[PDB]
Order: structure tokens, then C-alpha cells, then sequence
DNA sequence: GGCCCCCCCGGC
DNA sequence: TTTCGGGGGGGCC
């Protein structure tokens, strides 16, 4: 088991970070019969999922992390099957609709529905056999559904609160539609500051038994992770396991294979200008897409590789980030994403 | 060092077959007293409870209790290219990854021997205390499946009303609404059709017609059905065996204009 | 109850219960004694009480028991098809009223006509929307057609010109403060003068989402323990608002004009979660209401941030949107 | 509970200067036969029954 | 139905009945009761906006040549009855190629809003139209002329529906008033013709509101103030106040103007860009581009209202926009 | 009840309501103080169904004031296949009713099932065209007219009828070939029941559709005679005979051109 | 004869 | 490749 996972706090009590969330938590959680609707947003790494568990094991007992994973069986109009994994506890039950892209509308409607719909029978801490609390579902990557999945949970929500309630959770809120954000409780997120992190990382090491020259080898950790503590502790790993459970001063900071790809694009788009360079740029970009890199997650880094060069004037970083944003506002808008990034690419390359 | 030597494998045949809609994975304790089981649904609204008396097989016998993960829809694989009159046993080993069903016939010819293979499924410690049921009625097996059949057509909602001397049935829908108001029914000359009730408190509760066809669709087992209404705990419907019974946990479709 | 949320234990119960919408509350009224209820079509902003006044509206003409035979309601969880449209609210439309009860004819008015109600209509596609034209108008006489919406430009022209239409007014303090003051009343919530309209202020029409926070900062203050009074400070922080140091130092960084320095304090910014929707609006604010500032500098910042609130409303990057309106702004 | 088809999958995956093809096929052929012998030897657990 | 008409809305209870009663369309009126009173019935197309008298002018066309038993010698299909290839090929021919059940005469067919129909039906239709002319006569009516294809319009005569003028609107509603005991002002009626844009649904529908919102009816008279409270537009004063602020205050005025103007009632924006345009296409710019930028500006602005949006962004936009674009004025 | 009528074989009502649940979608019965009366049109408008059903038919009628119910043959048919075909059925309504409820009850036991169909609000009249003076009338057994029609409509999906002094033919003109049958009245004291009777006063042909026809011919298995009157510039009535009613198909020829 | 399923277009 | 809706043409029954 890697340590990102060893270490995860199963409690309200075990998070290290952000104290004033842990407080409005248990806040939450002090008198949970009430309970409205959530929606978490923050960066992604932060502990967000981690959280909303422990809130799930302040609310209802320890229970909530003996998970089971299930098939759902879904027709559509055209009796084309499909297929849905569900992660389920006696107390509570996980959803992705985003999995079957645009048919997530139909688990709305049908699975959603049928757990509020309809009690449930619970032959654990119960006399009578019938559960008298309400079912909590959490609807991961919430900000990747649909509008008309989302309008989907509307009602759901208004008129079957006494026995669903949901907690979802997603990265960032402009996706909702204002009607569900209206609907639920907003939860901001704030990511971990470096001193959290590094002592998070300090007591893995200390546990792990890795040796360390110097505690400034956790502080660097902590600033390539860029508040994101999972790919910390990931990178924490890597660099021990390289580095034979020892890290010294010169131990290099290990970078994933499409950052260092997309470092080598940028290097080239400023290095040559032209329709060929344009041609082998777009042989790159179809490697990425066709290895599961999300077309926004190439264009965020692209665009940053780009505005963090020594050699470009304030006019081509100002030129640049216009051109980001309108074809970002394209790839929301579009299906297929090579064709917004080669625009963006042609587009920088003729403002160098 | 285990076997249940059936008297007839169509009894095991219609067992199986009347709970693998609403469950897939269950778990068989096999203990010298017989086969028990209990699993709840996917859904967690439905709980599926089993068990045979070791009286009901030709020839039961085990050592050691063993609880088998085994799938149904394998079983019933297995059992589906079986012949119709033959003795089912269920004979496995000590370290079983699979369990050997030998369809032995009184013939010496006649015979479907086969192998099931065994599932590694998790099974808790389920209670099914027992609860002070307001009503318990009991009605032949046909006259329910005739009754769910007309009204799943009619709506997806059926309320079984048990109040005094009354096994009302409702069904409300789009085009209409249909009831068939049974009584306590006894016949002289034909008993086996008389209908049972013990009523003490008024029961009301609504369930889902897809449920209750799915439940009927195991009815076969037993010529009568036994209904066991609670207002606060989920009402169960219970098929009798040749030494024990199936029975049905069904969660009431919850209410809320109330 | 205990166990419900607030917002949906003080949905208002009957139609003297709506606070801010008495233009179309009254006529609706009034139709309780005229019974020539005529075809509707509510649009408003979220949360100002559309849905509630339409169950209050059924309440107060059939009642608890007629209802269900009455009112025929569909959402966006339901299917919603041509196929639909032209069998089930067909046949439902088609079908006589339910006979009222003696109790019904001598309390309700219980007027000769059901209801059908399709809630989120906005959602509906414009082949369903037409299929429904002659159907609302050959079965006036036997059933009447309430259509809900958010958006009134994706309701056909056909149907908005058969509906008597309804704005639903933005719920702000001058309007909706009575209501919350009553739920914190109720409710036994302790809070310092000024905080209900802050709240109001900051739902931006909302009702729902004041009741929330409402709700919220109740919860925190009884977890707390210290028997004091809400602060606005609190509900500020509960409701995501960026606190005014970090819009100052925001609005200082764009006036230095430095592109690095700007690029590096939105990037630490950004690690917050603070959402970029509150930081524009914040920012309008304090740009827009300020002397320091040129007619033109107010012209191009206006037209700045509505291309940039646009932009946001159809679900983009947050970080890159926010540091190219910031350095647009810088660059003013 | 991963699989030798997701071992493969995982290993797949990679690109730039982590492609893992020209070093997975220069991984000695008995060290791979042992590793599926040792595989296939024993009994595993199971994330998602009847997938 | 159920119960007396005084249950119906005003929409349908004032539905005319017979030929007479259709106002705003004397032409085609007069042209259809020329056609139906010497048999010279043609395969007619009614092709026009809403709510201007299409459905109604087909009905009553129907009744007089039928009388009260047309709805047994017609046949009638419209958006909410399957009208697939099958339809038309068993249906409508079988209507068509057959004599009346009742009594005798021609047959007629209406198509009501047959720009719903799909192009597979529509060509199955044109020999179906083409070869029972001797005994039968079709009816199309439409909104949207592009769904109806080339061969259907050549085979159709048209007519076209204008918007209701301004004197068979007056009329109705003097009509509407007497029957149920209403006053009017002068202004009244002028704010309902403007805000009607030649819908007649529209004047029923804000007069039933308007009645509704009166406390005594019986004497009580609806002023232009009663209008504007019932539909919640904006005053023609807060409309011309917000301009005047915009195109001669500071951006502190203008921004407390127009907050000011909006809170006072509640007002839209919508409603305000709306009349702001119509006030502003009245002007006489010196310049052309002044006009280019208000109107690309205001229908950005308006495109963006209709998804959302944030609402003072949005004000601060208009404001900031007519400066702008008045700027260039000079 | 306002309205209580029993049938004492609910199989009487499922063979009437079989006989024309093929050929109309919406019903209209009309109930009085002399029994049921009910019609329904076509969606074609091209053929309508008559029934008279009369009060000796039932073990007991009674109804206070006339009755109107419209009500859609499928859902009805839906239903009465619910009841057993050894059961009693009453036909219940109240005042100004919106359902109509059937009660199935079986003597045997003491099982009564109550279903609710609710109403349509189905305004319309019967005008009852009825045209006093035909030119021609025949009466002629169910089987042969039925016979006839499905040999006929296999050939062309138009069948054409002439009767002329002492002759009835039926033509029909396809593709593969032609097929005429003719037929002559005649009387056969022995057994009358096969009988063929004309009564002619001028000359008629007039052409009908095959499907409609073969809708209609599933009448005879209700009557073992049928009758059929025809009058140029009116519809051809189409009459089964019961055991106190009757079901009459009104059939509007095709245009001649 | 009727469901039920699969495959294929869609501007002018 | 590809998100409904309509039409055709074949396969169970
Ligand atoms: N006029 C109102 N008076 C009192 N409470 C209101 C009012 N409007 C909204 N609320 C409160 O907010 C909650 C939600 O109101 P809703 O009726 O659901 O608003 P809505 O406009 O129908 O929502 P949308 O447009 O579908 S997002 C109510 O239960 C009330 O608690
Ligand atoms: N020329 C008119 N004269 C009097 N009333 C009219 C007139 N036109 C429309 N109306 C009124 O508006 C109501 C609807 O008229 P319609 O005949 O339905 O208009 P329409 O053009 O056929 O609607 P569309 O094009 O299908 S949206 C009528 O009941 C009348 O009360
Ligand atoms: N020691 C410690 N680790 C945390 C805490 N919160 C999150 N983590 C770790 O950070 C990892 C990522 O957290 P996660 O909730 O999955 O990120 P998110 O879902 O994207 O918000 C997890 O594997 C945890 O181990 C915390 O409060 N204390
Ligand atoms: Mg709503
Ligand atoms: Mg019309």
C-alpha cells in the first residue's frame, strides 16, 4: 500500500490541516438531522474526499468505510446496455454519472430516484428492521455532469429530503448551474499551506523510517506540489524509492512524463515558428490526447510553461493568456479538443 | 463429507429459481441442521432469506458447518441440462474451489453429474429477530399471482391493506384504479384453498409492483403464501419448503404526502 | 420539522405566505372566487418561490385530499418526449375532473378543472413545446397548463403568447427581510444588527441561499457555545466572500502593472478556492463605485468584466480567466 | 487487487520518457516465466465479483 | 368543458366564432368569404405570426360552410396527433378518397401547424392534394414558411396573416370592456396596444389581469398605473430618466439612477434594454458607427441576459456601452 | 347507484365490445331508462359503429336519468380481460360520474373485483343518420357475406358492390386478376336460416374499401345473419341482429372517379 | 397479423 | 466517430 493511502485520517479528529473546516464540520456534524444538501469545492489534492468521509463517519458510525463495489444495469431509448459501478456502505452510497458521459442523465433519473424513492431495510442497530435515518449519496466529479443531468437533481432534492441527502464534490463551481448551487451548501476548501504539508511529510518519513539529510528536502516537496498534498506524497515516495529510502541535498525534484512532454512542447513552439513546427506540434498533441492527458488539463499547462519563460516580453505573456482563455472558452464549448489546441498553438506561435 | 441428497432436484431447481431475480450472491451455511441463507438486495430495500430442514432432503449429512459463496446463476446452469426426476447431491471436500453435484437417478443411466464453482463471498452476522407482527394472513399461491398480474397492468404501486377481516388489494394508475377485496375464505370439501388471517392492529402499506412480481415469480414452491404485515418493521413474505421456508423481507415504499 | 432543512420546513404553506410577489399573489388570489384560472407562465431568478406558490395555489383550490385527482406535475426527472406529450399529458388532459367529495364542495372552491404543472419547462425541447400548442387550448375547459421556468427565452413563441405571463422580483432586503427575520425569530437565532440584510445583500435574490446561511451561522453559533451574537464577519466567511485585505492587495497588484508579480499573486491566490464568480463581482464593485477612477477607465473595466462574468458563466478555467481580466485591467 | 491484464494496462500507459515498451521487451524472458508462475500459483482476491 | 364559459380564460372565452368577428385581417376575410360563397375554394395556406387569427378564421370558415356539425366533416391534425408517412398514407387518403358519412359535400382537411410535419410526409402529401382535388380541398397553417417545403407552398394558395393593427385591437378590447363592465383610460389602452405587439392573446391576458388586480371592478377604472403594476415593465418616465442619467451624469449618478429606478418597483433589465433600444432607435446620430456599436453592444448584452449571468455586471455593461457608443457622437 | 346493470355472463359484454373494438378508438355510450346506446367514429372518419344494446339483455337495469360515458375500447378491453369469463358484471355509475365501475363477481367464492375507468369528456351527437328510404335491402347469412369479402379483398384492396333485379355482385379488380361472385336471391323452407332475401327498388353500385370491410365481417361471429342496406348518396348501413340490440355499421363509399 | 429489434439519414 | 426522431426492413412470436 503506498503511504498517500496508509496514512489517509479515517476522522474528524485525524485531519491536520485547515483547523476552521474541522470546526465548521463538526458544527455540521454536531446536529446532523438537519442537515442540508453540500457541495465541496477546492483544489484538487486537498483532502476534499477525505473530509466528506469523516463527516460520513461523525454523522453515522465507524461503518461508513466498509466499502463494496456493485454493477448497475441502465437501458436507453434505444435498448442500448450500459453499465455503472457503484461503491456502496450500509450507511451511505457513492456515484460517478460522468462515467457514461451524456447518458449520466439516466442514473439521475433512475438510480438517484430509486434510493430516495423507497426505504430501506436495516437489520444492523435497528429493532424494527427499517432504517430511520436518510440515505447520504455522494456524487463524485459533480462539476463534470451535465446541464440536464444536474437539472435532473432539482426536484430530486426538494422533494425527497427527508430521506436523501447529497454531498457532492467537485473542483470548481462555474460548471453548476446556479439552481443546484442555489440548492445546496457551499463548503470552500482552501488547499494546505507548506507548513502543513511538510509536516504531513514529516511524520510519513518519520513512520516509513526514511532517512533525511536535511527537513529543507520536505519544504522543496512541498513547493513543486503547488498545494497539492496527494502528488506530495506521491512524489515523497518516488524520490525515497529512487534515492534508496535516503534523500540527500542534490536529490532531484521527479516530474511526471506529460509535464516534462508538454515542458518540451512549449521549448519548441518558442524555439521555431512555423506551419511545419505547427505539424509536429499536432503529432505531439495526438500523442497526449490518446493517452488519457484531458485536453483542459494540456491547455492550463501549456499556457502557464509558456507565461513562465525568461525570454518573452510582457506583449507576448499578455497575447498569450487572451489566446488561453478564448480558446479555453472554446474547448468548453467544442467536442473535439485537437482542433481548439492546434488554434491555440497556431495562434501563439504567430504572436511570437 | 458433506451431501443433501434430494428427494426431487426440481424442488432445488424452483428454490434457486425463485429468489435469482432479486439476488445474485448469496451465501449457503451448510450445517447438519440444513441449508440456510440470507442476503440482502443490491439495493438494500429487499432482503432474500433461505432455508431447508435437513427433513426435506432424502439424505442429509455434514461434519463440519461450511458456508459456500457459490453463485445462483451458475446453480442454476447447472441444473437447467439436469433430467427431471432425479436425486441432486451436493457433495464437495475439505479445501472445496468447487463443489460436485451429482444428479443421481434411480436408473443407471440417467445421470447429469456436475460441477459448480464457488465463489469467495463476504457474509455478516444478519438477524432476523423475531417482531410482534400486527397481521399474518395466508392465501393460496394462485390466487396471488392472478392478483399481482392483473394489477401490476393497472399501476407500479400495490397497497395491501390488513384491516379488520379485510386482505384489501388496491393498485391506483393513469387509466384507472383496480380492487380485489378477498375474505377469510374456507371450504369443507377443498381446504387447501382457505384463506387464514390474524389481525390485531390495522396494517397499511404500499410496495412496488416490480417487487412483488419478482416475488411472485418464486411462488411455485409453495401452493399457499404467507403475508406477515408490521406497520413499523418491513413486512415479509414467506413460501413454505417440503422442512423449512423462503421468505421475503420487502421495505415499504416510503411515504410522503404524509 | 426538526429533521428538515429550514428551507423546505418554512416553504410557504399557503399563498399569504409569499413575501415579495404580491403583483401575481393577488390575481391568483382572485381567481379563488373568479374560477377562470387562465394558462400560467412563472419565470423568475432562482429561489423566489415559484414552485411554492403554485403548490400553495393548489392547496388553497382543491385541498389536502382532491389534490392528487387534480394536479398532474412533471420535472426535469422525468422523461419529457413528443412521444410523451402526445399520449400522457394528452390523456390526462382529455380525462373528465374527479368528483369532489360533499367536505371538498362545502369548504375548497375546488374550481371545475385540474391542473398540470410542468415544472422546469426551459428544459423541454421546442418539437415537445409544440406538440403541446392545440392541446392547451382544445381542453381549456377541463384542464389548465402552469409552466415554470428560469430562462423565458427557451419557452417557444407559440406558448409564452398562450400564457398569462408572471415575473417573479429578485428577493433582496428591502423586500425579503420580514420573511428571514421571521425564521430567525422562529428559530431562536441571535444575531447582530445589520446581519439579515448582509445576508440578503450577499444572496443577491436568493431567498433560499439566505436561509442557508442563515441556517448555517445558526448551526456554528450553537456549536460554539459562548451565547453571543452572529457577526457579519462570520457570515461573510461562511458565504465565501473574499475578505477586503485580499481585494486590496488584489487591486494594489494590478496597479503596480507588473505581469510576474500579478501572474504569481493570482497563482498563490488560487490555492484559497476562493470562486472566481465572488471575485469579479467584489472586484465591480469596488472598481465601478469609485471616484478614483476616469469615465473612461469605468467604460472598459464595465465591458471587461461582463466579457469575463460571460465567459465564466460557460463553465471555464477559473485561474486562466481570472489572470486575463487582471492584467486586462492592469494594462487599462 | 490488480491483475497481470492490468499490470500490462498500467504499463501501457506511459509515454514520453517513461515508455516502458523497449524495457519491458528487454526484461529476461525466465524472469517474466517466473513471475507468471508465481502468478498463476496462487489465490488472489477479487475487487468487482462477476464483472 | 365544464361549467358556464365565464370559467374559460378570456383568450378562449371571446374565440370568434363566425367570420364577422375577425378583425385586423379585412383582405383575407373578404377574399375567403368571396371564395366560399361562390364554391370557388382553393387549397388555401394561412401563413403568419402568433396569436393573429389563423386557427380562428379556419374554424369559422368551416363552420359556414358546414354549420354547427363541422367537427363531423372535417378532418383536423395539428402538432399533438401523429402525422407520420403512415398517416398520410392511410388516413388523409382514405379521408379523402371517401364521401361524407353525415351529409353530403366536399371534403376539407386542415392542417393546422403543418410546419411541424416532417419532409417525408409533406412530399407523400402533394400527389394526395393533386389527385382529390375534384372532392376534397386542403388547409395548411403555418408560422415558419422555411419548414414547409418548394412542391407544398407551389400547390398551396397564400395568404398572409399581418400583425393585428392598432384599430381591430381598439375595437376588441371595447368589445371585451362592455361585455365585462370594465373602464379603460385612454392611456390605459395605449400602454396595453404598445406592449401587445399585435397579439390579441396578450390584451386578453393583461386585461383579465388587469381586472384581477382591481379591488371593486364594478367601478373601479384600469389606468395605465394598474398596466404597469400588473406586467411589472418599466414606467416610460424610469426608462427616459435612466437614459437621460446615462447620457449626462457621472458613473456614480448614472449606477445610483438606475439601482434607484430598478429597486423603486423591481423592474428587469430586460425590460430596460428593451426600451432603452426603442427609445434610442428614434434618435438621429450624427455618426454611424454611435449606432453600430449600441447595437451590437445591446444584443451581446441581451444574448448574455438570456443564459443568466450576473445582474449588476450586466447593468454596469449597459451603461457603460451607451457612453461608449455615444461618445463617437462628438 | 344511479346507474346498476348486470350482465349475468360478462362474456356477453367482451363479445360485444369485440365485435367494433378493431375498427374505432373512442367510445361514447349513452345511457337511458330503455338501455345503452353507443357510438364511435373512426379516425379515418370513414366508418361509424351503432350499438342499441336494450334492457331485456341484462338480469337487472336500472337508471335514473340519462347518462353520458365516454370511455377509450382498449383500456376497457384491457380490463375486461382481467374479469373471468364465469363471472357476473355490473356496470356501476352515480351522478354526473367521472369513472365508470365494473364489478366482477364470482358467486362461487366471495371475491369481487372493483375496477375504476375514468371518463373522457367526450361531447358529441349521434344524428342518428339513419336514411329513411333506401334503393336497396338484403339480408343474407354472416359466413357467406364474410366468406365472400375475404376472397375478395385478397385480390384487390377495393371491393365493388352492384345490385341489380334479382342480382347482388361482388367485384373485385387487383393486379394478379379479377374476381366477381354473384349471387341470386333464394328460400329453402327446410332450413330458412340460409336464406338470401332482396327487396329492390333501383338499381345500385357502389365501391367500398377492403380493410373496412374486413373490420366489419368480424360482426358475424355476434349474428349468423347479416344485413345490408344500400342507397346511392349515402352511406351503406352494415346491421347485425342480437338477442335485444344490434350493432350497425355506417360505411361511406368511395368517390367515384 | 403484432411487437421487437437493428440500421440508416438529417441542406437545398 | 457522434448525444433524438422518423422511416424502413427483417426477426422472434
Ligand atoms: N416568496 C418566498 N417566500 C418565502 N420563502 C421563499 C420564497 N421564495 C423562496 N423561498 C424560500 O426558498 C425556498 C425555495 O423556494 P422555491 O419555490 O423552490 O423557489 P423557485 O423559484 O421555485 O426555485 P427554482 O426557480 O426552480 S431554482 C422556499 O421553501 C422557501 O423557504
Ligand atoms: N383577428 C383576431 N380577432 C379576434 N381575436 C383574435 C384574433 N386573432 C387572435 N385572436 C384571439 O387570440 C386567440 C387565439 O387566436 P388564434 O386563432 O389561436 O391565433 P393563431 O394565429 O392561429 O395562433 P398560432 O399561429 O397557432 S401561435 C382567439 O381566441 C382570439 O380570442
Ligand atoms: N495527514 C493528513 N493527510 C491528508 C489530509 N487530508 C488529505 N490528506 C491526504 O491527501 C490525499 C489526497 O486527499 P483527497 O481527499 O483524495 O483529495 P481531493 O479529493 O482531490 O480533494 C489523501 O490520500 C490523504 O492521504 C489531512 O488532513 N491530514
Ligand atoms: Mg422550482
Ligand atoms: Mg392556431
Amino acid at each position: 500500500s503506498l503511504w498517500v493511502d496508509k496514512y489517509r485520517p479515517k476522522s474528524l479528529n485525524a485531519l491536520s490541516h485547515n483547523e476552521e473546516l474541522t470546526n465548521f464540520l463538526k458544527s455540521l456534524s454536531d446536529q446532523p438531522r438537519d442537515l442540508p444538501h453540500l457541495l465541496l469545492y477546492g483544489p484538487n489534492g486537498t483532502g476534499k474526499k477525505t473530509r466528506c468521509m469523516a463527516l460520513l463517519e461523525s454523522i453515522f458510525g465507524p461503518g461508513v468505510y466498509r466499502l463494496k463495489i456493485d454493477v448497475r444495469q441502465f437501458v436507453t431509448a434505444s435498448n442500448r446496455k450500459l453499465e455503472l459501478n457503484v461503491v456502496s456502505s450500509p450507511y451511505h452510497l457513492e456515484i460517478t454519472p460522468s462515467d457514461m458521459g451524456n447518458n449520466d442523465r439516466i442514473v439521475i433519473q433512475e438510480l438517484l430516484k430509486e434510493v430516495a424513492q423507497m426505504e430501506q431495510v436495516d437489520f444492523q442497530d435497528s429493532k424494527d428492521g427499517l432504517a430511520h435515518r436518510y440515505k447520504c449519496v455522494i456524487i463524485n466529479e459533480a462539476n463534470s455532469l451535465t446541464k440536464d443531468a444536474q437539472a435532473a437533481l432539482r426536484r430530486t432534492m426538494e422533494k425527497y429530503s427527508k430521506n436523501i441527502r447529497l454531498i457532492m464534490v467537485c473542483d470548481s463551481m462555474s460548471p453548476i448551474i446556479a439552481p443546484i448551487k442555489s440548492r445546496c451548501l457551499l463548503i470552500r476548501c482552501p488547499a494546505p499551506s507548506d507548513s502543513e504539508i511538510s509536516t504531513i511529510l514529516s511524520d510519513v518519513v518519520t513512520n516509513e523510517r526514511i532517512q533525511l539529510e536535511t527537513k529543507d528536502i520536505l519544504k522543496r516537496i512541498a513547493q513543486a506540489s503547488n498545494g497539492n498534498l496527494r502528488v506530495s506524497l506521491l512524489m515523497l515516495e518516488s524520490m525515497a524509492l529512487n534515492n534508496e529510502l535516503a534523500l540527500k541535498s542534490s536529490s532531484p525534484i521527479i516530474k511526471p512524463d506529460w509535464i516534462i512532454v508538454i515542458h518540451k512542447l512549449t521549448r519548441k513552439i518558442v524555439k521555431e515558428r512555423s506551419v511545419n513546427s505547427l505539424i509536429e506540434c499536432r503529432a505531439v498533441l495526438y500523442d497526449l490526447l490518446a493517452h488519457c492527458i484531458p485536453a483542459n488539463i494540456i491547455l492550463k499547462e501549456l499556457t502557464f510553461s509558456l507565461l513562465d519563460v525568461e525570454t518573452l516580453n510582457t506583449t507576448n505573456k499578455s497575447s498569450i493568456i487572451e489566446y488561453s482563455s478564448v480558446f479555453d472558452e472554446r474547448l468548453s464549448l467544442g467536442n473535439k479538443a485537437i482542433f481548439h489546441l492546434e488554434g491555440f498553438i497556431a495562434k501563439v506561435m504567430c504572436c511570437l | 463429507m458433506l451431501e443433501a441428497k434430494f428427494e426431487e432436484a426440481s424442488l432445488f431447481k424452483r428454490i434457486i429459481d425463485g429468489f435469482k431475480d432479486c439476488v445474485q450472491l448469496v451465501n449457503f451455511q451448510c450445517k447438519e441442521d440444513g441449508i440456510i441463507a440470507q442476503a440482502v438486495d443490491d439495493s438494500r430495500v429487499l432482503l432474500v432469506s433461505l432455508e431447508i430442514g435437513v427433513e426435506a432432503f432424502q439424505e442429509y449429512r455434514c461434519d463440519h458447518p461450511v458456508t459456500l459463496g457459490m453463485d445462483l446463476t451458475s446453480l442454476s446452469k447447472i441444473l437447467r441440462c439436469g433430467n427431471n426426476t432425479d436425486t441432486l447431491t451436493l457433495i464437495a471436500d475439505n479445501t472445496p474451489d468447487s463443489i460436485i453435484l451429482l444428479f443421481e437417478d434411480t436408473k443407471k443411466d440417467r445421470i447429469a453429474e456436475y460441477s459448480l464453482k464457488l465463489m469467495d463471498i463476504d457474509a455478516d452476522f444478519l438477524k432476523i429477530e423475531e417482531l410482534q407482527y400486527d397481521s399474518t394472513l395466508s392465501l393460496p399461491s394462485s390466487e396471488f399471482s392472478k392478483i399481482v398480474r392483473d394489477l401490476s397492468q393497472l399501476s407500479d404501486s400495490i397497497n395491501i391493506m390488513i384491516t379488520k377481516e379485510t386482505i384489501k388489494f388496491v393498485a391506483d394508475g393513469d387509466i384507472g384504479s383496480g380492487s380485489v377485496i378477498i375474505k377469510p375464505f374456507v371450504d369443507m370439501e377443498h381446504p387447501e384453498t382457505s384463506i387464514k388471517l390474524e389481525m390485531d392492529q390495522p396494517v397499511d402499506l404500499t410496495f412496488g409492483a416490480k417487487y412483488l412480481l419478482d416475488i411472485i415469480k418464486g411462488s411455485s414452491l409453495s401452493d399457499r403464501v404467507g403475508i406477515r404485515l408490521s406497520s413499523e418493521a418491513p413486512a415479509l413474505f414467506q413460501f413454505d419448503l417440503k422442512s423449512g421456508f423462503l421468505q421475503f423481507f420487502l421495505a415499504p415504499k416510503f411515504n410522503d404526502e404524509e | 420539522l426538526a429533521q428538515q432543512p429550514w428551507v423546505e420546513k418554512y416553504r410557504p404553506k399557503n399563498l399569504d405566505e409569499v413575501t415579495a410577489q404580491d403583483h401575481a399573489v393577488t390575481v391568483l388570489k382572485k381567481t379563488l372566487k373568479s374560477a377562470n384560472l387562465p394558462h400560467m407562465l412563472f419565470y423568475g431568478p432562482p429561489g423566489t418561490g415559484k414552485t411554492s406558490t403554485i403548490l400553495a395555489l393548489t392547496k388553497e383550490l382543491y385541498g389536502p385530499d382532491l389534490m392528487k385527482s387534480r394536479i398532474l406535475e412533471l420535472n426535469a426527472s422525468d422523461e419529457r418526449g413528443i412521444s410523451i406529450v402526445r399520449e400522457k399529458v394528452k390523456n390526462f388532459a382529455r380525462l373528465t375532473v374527479s368528483k369532489p367529495s360533499k367536505h371538498d364542495l362545502e369548504n375548497y372552491p375546488c374550481p371545475p378543472y385540474k391542473i398540470i404543472i410542468l415544472d422546469e419547462a426551459d428544459s423541454m425541447t421546442a418539437d415537445a413545446q409544440s406538440a403541446l400548442r392545440r392541446t392547451m387550448e382544445t381542453y381549456s375547459g377541463v384542464t389548465r397548463f402552469c409552466l415554470i421556468c428560469n430562462y423565458v427565452t427557451r419557452i417557444i413563441d407559440p406558448l409564452a403568447s398562450r400564457c398569462s405571463k408572471f415575473r417573479f422580483k429578485a428577493l433582496d432586503a428591502s423586500n425579503a427581510i420580514d420573511r428571514l427575520r421571521f425564521i430567525s425569530e422562529q428559530e431562536n437565532v441571535k444575531c447582530d444588527d445589520g446581519v439579515l440584510e448582509r445576508i440578503l445583500d450577499i444572496s443577491a435574490g436568493d431567498l433560499r441561499r439566505g436561509i442557508t446561511l442563515l441556517q448555517s451561522a445558526s448551526k456554528g453559533a450553537q456549536y460554539l457555545g459562548d451565547g453571543k451574537n452572529i457577526t457579519s464577519t462570520q457570515v461573510e466567511e461562511l458565504a465565501g466572500v473574499v475578505p477586503h485585505d485580499i481585494l486590496i492587495e488584489i487591486v494594489e497588484k494590478v496597479k503596480s502593472g507588473d505581469f510576474d508579480e500579478i501572474k504569481k499573486y493570482v497563482n498563490t491566490f488560487m490555492k484559497s478556492g476562493w470562486s472566481a464568480a465572488s471575485v469579479v463581482n467584489q472586484l465591480h464593485e469596488y472598481y465601478i463605485t469609485n471616484d478614483n477612477f476616469d469615465t473612461n477607465f469605468k467604460n472598459q473595466i464595465s465591458w471587461l468584466l461582463f466579457t469575463t462574468d460571460s465567459r465564466l458563466n460557460n463553465g471555464t478555467n477559473e485561474h486562466i480567466q481570472l489572470l486575463n481580466l487582471l492584467v486586462k485591467i492592469s494594462q487599462l | 487487487y490488480l491483475t497481470k491484464e492490468d499490470w500490462d494496462s498500467i504499463m501501457e500507459f506511459f509515454v514520453g520518457p517513461d515508455v516502458t515498451t523497449a524495457i519491458i521487451k528487454k526484461i529476461p524472458a525466465t524472469v517474466k516465466s517466473g513471475f507468471t508462475r508465481k502468478y498463476n500459483s496462487m489465490t488472489h482476491p477479487v475487487a468487482i465479483y462477476r464483472t | 368543458e365544464k361549467r358556464s364559459k365565464e370559467n374559460l380564460p378570456w383568450v378562449e372565452k371571446y374565440r370568434p366564432e363566425t367570420l364577422d368577428e375577425v378583425y385586423g385581417q379585412n383582405e383575407v376575410i373578404t377574399t375567403v368569404r368571396k371564395f366560399v360563397d361562390e364554391g370557388k375554394l382553393p387549397h388555401l395556406l394561412f401563413y403568419g405570426p402568433p396569436g393573429t387569427g389563423k386557427t380562428s378564421t379556419i374554424v369559422a370558415l368551416a363552420r359556414e360552410i358546414y354549420g354547427k356539425n363541422y367537427s363531423n366533416m372535417v378532418l383536423e391534425l395539428n402538432a399533438s396527433d401523429d402525422r407520420g408517412i403512415d398517416v398520410v398514407r392511410n388516413q388523409i387518403k382514405d379521408f379523402a378518397s371517401t364521401r361524407q358519412i353525415f351529409s353530403k359535400g366536399f371534403k376539407l382537411i386542415i392542417l393546422d401547424e403543418a410546419d411541424a410535419m416532417t419532409n417525408a410526409a409533406q412530399n407523400a402529401l402533394r400527389r394526395v392534394i393533386e389527385r382529390y382535388t375534384k372532392n376534397t380541398r386542403f388547409c395548411v397553417l403555418a408560422n415558419y414558411a422555411h419548414k414547409l417545403t418548394p412542391a407544398l407552398l407551389s400547390r398551396c394558395t397564400r395568404f398572409r396573416f399581418q400583425p393585428l393593427p392598432q384599430e381591430a385591437i381598439e375595437r376588441r378590447i371595447a368589445n371585451v370592456l362592455v361585455h365585462e363592465k370594465l373602464k379603460l383610460s385612454p392611456n390605459a389602452e395605449k400602454a396595453l396596444i404598445e406592449l401587445s405587439n399585435g397579439d390579441m392573446r396578450r390584451v386578453l391576458n393583461v386585461l383579465q389581469s388587469c381586472k384581477a388586480t382591481l379591488d371593486n371592478p364594478d367601478e373601479d377604472e384600469i389606468s395605465d398605473d394598474v398596466i404597469y403594476e400588473c406586467c411589472g415593465a418599466p414606467r416610460p418616465s424610469d426608462l427616459k430618466a435612466v437614459l437621460k442619467s446615462i447620457l449626462e451624469d457621472d458613473w456614480g449618478t448614472a449606477h445610483y439612477t438606475l439601482n434607484k429606478v430598478r429597486s423603486a418597483k423591481g423592474l428587469a433589465l430586460i425590460d430596460l434594454i428593451e426600451g432603452i433600444v426603442k427609445i434610442l432607435e428614434d434618435y438621429e446620430l450624427q455618426n454611424e458607427e454611435t449606432r453600430v456599436h449600441l447595437l451590437t453592444k445591446l444584443a451581446d448584452i441581451e444574448y448574455s441576459i438570456s443564459k443568466g449571468g450576473n445582474d449588476q455586471i450586466q447593468g454596469s455593461a449597459v451603461i457603460g456601452a451607451i457612453k461608449a457608443s455615444f461618445e463617437n457622437e462628438t
